[PDB]
């Protein structure tokens, strides 16, 4: 069971992660050549924000 | 808490 | 340039960058230069089974007699495993002056009972000429009509002597709908045949086929309903013509024709199948129908 | 109108909802997607069009794969019609565009660019396969089920939001 | 043992396949039980088609029974030579109290040779009570042509008389005329039912054919409905029309917009039945397409209404 | 063990129940046509 | 009618 409750903790620490991300995106209220550029500079910066997080 | 399985498995029915 | 140009072409083709080819309505192609009226007229109302033909290595339009003998001695030897083979340059089945002249391969049996009448043509195929070297005389289209057995023998001879390979050209229902739309957009008179679209539903146990044959003048007036920009037909205009067919068929029989696939689109210009036995050439638009067919053969080769 | 987070998740339940006009092929894909005994509950949903008649108790749907049968233009006109009833917050990670019938390339009433343009203009992964054959189904089923655990959050490092950053 | 008879028998004996050689050669009665053992039916095609025709050379075969051989060949190969359906209609009065097969054979041959003086009409009263007329045509200027005959399956006392749609010449209005005057009717009408499966046309014109826990299908309330509506329009065991069920549409697109729809399937009414459940068709599948047997019609000529 | 783990696990359940009631009050279900 | 819908 503990392994199953562990798979749950993990799954919920990510489902609430998604929930908080979406509600923060809903809390907030252009250059498509750079719209993917200020899309890329997070997918590298969230990447350094969570590869260090996973690494910790 | 957690209707989930910790209820459903325990209340298997 | 000699190969890397073709590699860049392959890159462009595989990229699939906004394809919708707004195509010019097939313009009345006044028969260029010679175009032997007897030969071409014999070549029109014959059901050509299309193939995709890779460029022929070390081919020359001077040694037609030598290839004729070399292939005649090979065909009758495949009977050992009565027939004459007449390679005949067509002199006019070409879109631009730089295209290779189309040439025939006829299995003439006593009298002129042309059993097979092969046909290699490269018209408006300058997406292949500018990428292949000089040694190859590229004719992307190959046209059978003779039995499949003789085609699968002359194709082997051509592979053996010229390093050209015949993939059976299969026009997908998308390209089929395209050509079914640009042929009812033509400016012809005295429509020879009704505009028939042979659908074939994808039922697993059964194989019901539909012949949505429209009156050819009635389909021209239906095309004018969805035709707004002249000179060039768009993908949206083709799709709206096809969807007006869909909304006149599902309206009547409550079966969604768009859920089926085209298998044959007969038109007053040129009939066109899917499985290969495709191009009947009723009218003398064949330099435009063949232009589309060669452009489709490039897609398979390149 | 379907929303990604309208319902609460279960525990290991990864609820994918197939979308395609043809339904025997959807049933085959669902059978292959449950053939492997994976580590996740896999309440696969089928459909034909995204209005999805309004029945409450439908679980938190974690994936919508729009099975676009390239052989039939209906499967696109019934996907593009059904693409307008998906929440804009649903199109981020939890949307895939299966293109069955691709590769046969002789029955394709739809040019595979058109499905490429559709799956690029909606910013979502597009996974070609040929659902009619189990050899290409029993490997696409294990691709939809590992995308499933990504969007449903079962792999504890990658969100559905992180997913499309990988399949761009 | 004659011109256009011996070689005609040869051409109808290589037509019949090797398996049913005994079946057709036993029924046409020229080869008695003793004659069957003389020829080894299992050896070769050209061997049997040469020894059997010799067995009629000694039997002095005539076209009257050579045509009966063709009849018996088609009785097991009726699934070729697509069949038109003629529908007779008596006016007000009692039925045909005298359909004597002898009298009908007389009243048909007499009327047919009245105008088509050179025809070889050969009847075969089948055991399903349906005279299987075969007509080899030819005008007075020519000999009767057995190359392309016009078999007419007239059910004995039925107003419906099937017809092999061979060429649809000037004899077709005489084929119907002789048919409706031999059997004591007055009006012959082509039903416009034209199918290759006579065993299904017989069914149609006589109305004789119907007498996982994980996979949550969200559109189950719609799949159940479409399965329901495809079971109250196509009840059970549909008959194979297998015919070009034309719909010569003349309707305006929503002056007219001419169309010539031709549904073409090896088994049509079953192909339509598996359409709506397969997602190709809507659940109420357009009675134009469901009422092919209900209207006893497939060669439609619809208009707008 | 599970007593302590389901403590915040169901507390995370309460947080999704609020953030969902937060997401059930925005309720835009905004559509996306072409473009 | 002649159910042309």
């Amino acid at each position: 069971r503990m392994t199953l409750l562990l798979r749950l903790r993990a799954q919920t620490k990510q489902q609430l992660l998604e929930y908080k991300s979406m509600v923060d995106a809903s809390e907030e209220k252009k250059q498509i050549e750079a719209k993917i550029e200020d899309l890329e500079n997070e997918i590298e910066e969230v990447k350094v924000a969570f590869e260090i997080k996973k690494l910790a | 808490k957690s209707f989930s399985t910790l209820f459903l498995e325990t209340v298997k029915r | 340039t000699p190969l890397q140009k073709r590699l860049e072409s392959v890159r462009k083709q595989s990229s699939f960058i906004l394809t919708p080819p707004r195509r010019k309505i097939p313009q009345c192609s006044q028969l260029q230069e010679d175009v032997d009226p007897q030969k071409v007229a014999f070549l029109l109302h014959k059901q050509w089974t299309l193939y995709s033909l890779t460029p022929l290595y070390k081919f020359s339009y001077s040694n037609l007699k030598e290839y004729s003998r070399l292939l005649n001695a090979f065909i009758v030897a495949e009977k050992q495993k009565n027939i004459k083979v007449i390679f005949s340059t067509l002199l006019g089945m070409k879109g631009t002056q730089r295209d290779p002249e189309a040439f025939l391969v006829q299995i003439v049996s006593r009298e002129g009972k042309v059993l097979w009448t092969g046909w290699f043509c490269c018209v408006f195929g300058d997406s292949l000429l500018e990428t292949v070297s000089e040694d190859f005389t590229c004719l992307p289209l190959f046209l059978a009509n003779g039995a499949e057995s003789n085609t699968a023998i002359i194709g082997t001879w051509f592979q053996k002597t010229f390093d050209c390979y015949f993939s059976p050209l299969a026009i997908n229902a998308f390209n089929l709908s395209w050509m079914a739309a640009m042929w009812t957009a033509c400016k012809m008179d005295h429509y020879v045949a009704t505009t028939e679209f042979l659908w074939s539903v994808p039922c697993s146990p059964q194989s019901l086929d539909i012949s949505f044959a429209i009156h050819p003048e009635d389909a021209k007036a239906l095309w004018d309903s969805v035709h707004k920009t002249p000179g060039e037909v768009t993908q949206e205009e083709v799709d709206l013509f096809m969807d007006c067919l869909y909304s006149h068929f599902h309206r009547h029989f409550k079966i969604h024709l768009s859920a089926t696939r085209l298998v044959r689109v007969s038109t007053s210009v040129a009939s066109a199948h899917t499985d290969g036995k495709i191009k009947i050439l009723c009218h003398k638009y064949l330099i435009g129908v063949l232009a589309y067919l060669t452009e489709l053969a490039i897609f398979q080769i390149e | 109108v379907l929303r990604p987070l309208d319902k609460l998740p279960g525990l290991n339940t990864a609820t994918i909802l197939l979308v395609g006009t043809e339904d025997a092929l959807l049933q085959q894909l669902a059978d292959s997607m449950l053939k492997e005994d994976c580590a996740s509950e896999l309440k696969v949903h089928l459909a034909k069009s995204l209005p999805l008649p309004s029945s409450v108790n439908r679980p938190r749907i974690d994936l919508i794969v729009f099975v676009v049968n390239l052989h039939s233009k209906y499967s696109l006109q019934n996907t593009e019609e059904s693409l307008r009833h998906v929440d804009a917050s649903f199109f981020l990670g939890k949307v895939c565009f299966l293109a069955t019938g691709a590769g046969r390339e002789s029955h394709c009433s739809i040019h595979r660019h058109t499905v490429v343009k559709l799956a690029h203009t909606y910013q979502s992964p597009l996974l070609y396969c040929d659902l009619e054959v189990e050899g290409f189904r029993a490997t696409m089923a294990q691709r939809l089920v590992r995308v499933l655990q990504i969007c449903a959050g079962h792999v504890p490092g990658v969100s559905a939001l992180n997913l499309l950053s990988l399949l761009r | 043992m004659d011109e256009t008879v011996a070689e005609f028998i040869k051409r109808t004996i290589l037509k019949i396949p090797m398996n049913e050689l005994t079946t057709i050669l036993k029924a046409w009665d020229f080869l008695s039980e003793n004659q069957l053992q003389t020829v080894n039916f299992r050896q070769r095609k050209e061997s049997v088609v040469q020894h059997l025709i010799h067995l009629c050379e000694e039997k002095r075969a005539s076209i009257s029974d050579a045509a009966l051989l063709d009849i018996i060949y088609m009785q097991f190969h009726q699934h070729q030579k697509v069949w038109e359906v003629f529908q007779m209609s008596k006016g007000p009065g009692e039925d045909v109290d005298l359909f004597d097969m002898k009298q009908f054979k007389n009243s048909f041959k007499k009327i047919l040779q009245r105008a088509l003086k050179n025809v070889t009409v050969s009847f075969r009263e089948t055991e399903e009570n349906a005279v299987w007329i075969r007509i080899a045509w030819g005008t007075q200027y020519t000999k009767p042509n057995q190359y392309k005959p016009t078999y007419v399956v007239y059910y004995s006392q039925t107003p419906y008389a099937f017809t092999s749609s061979s060429m649809l010449r000037r004899n077709t209005p005489l084929l119907g005329q002789a048919l409706t005057i031999a059997s004591k009717h007055h009006q012959i009408v082509k039903m416009d039912l034209r199918s290759r499966y006579l065993d299904s046309l017989k069914a149609i014109v006589f109305k004789q054919y119907n007498q996982d826990s994980r996979i949550i299908h969200e559109n189950i309330v719609e799949k159940e409905r479409v399965q329901r509506i495809t079971q109250e329009t196509f009840g059970d065991y549909p008959q194979p029309q297998l015919e070009f069920a034309q719909y010569k549409l003349e309707t305006k697109f929503k002056e007219p917009l001419r169309c010539l729809i031709k549904f073409s399937s090896p088994h049509l009414l079953e192909a339509l039945k598996s359409l709506a459940p397969a997602g190709i068709a809507d659940a109420p599948l357009s009675p134009l397409l469901t009422c092919i047997p209900n209207k006893r019609m497939n060669y439609f000529k619809i208009r707008d209404k | 063990t599970e007593e302590e783990l389901i403590r915040e696990c169901e507390e995370m359940w309460k947080d999704m129940e609020e953030c969902q009631n937060k997401l059930s009050l925005i309720g835009t279900e905004t559509l996306t046509d072409s473009n | 009618e002649f159910i042309i819908d």
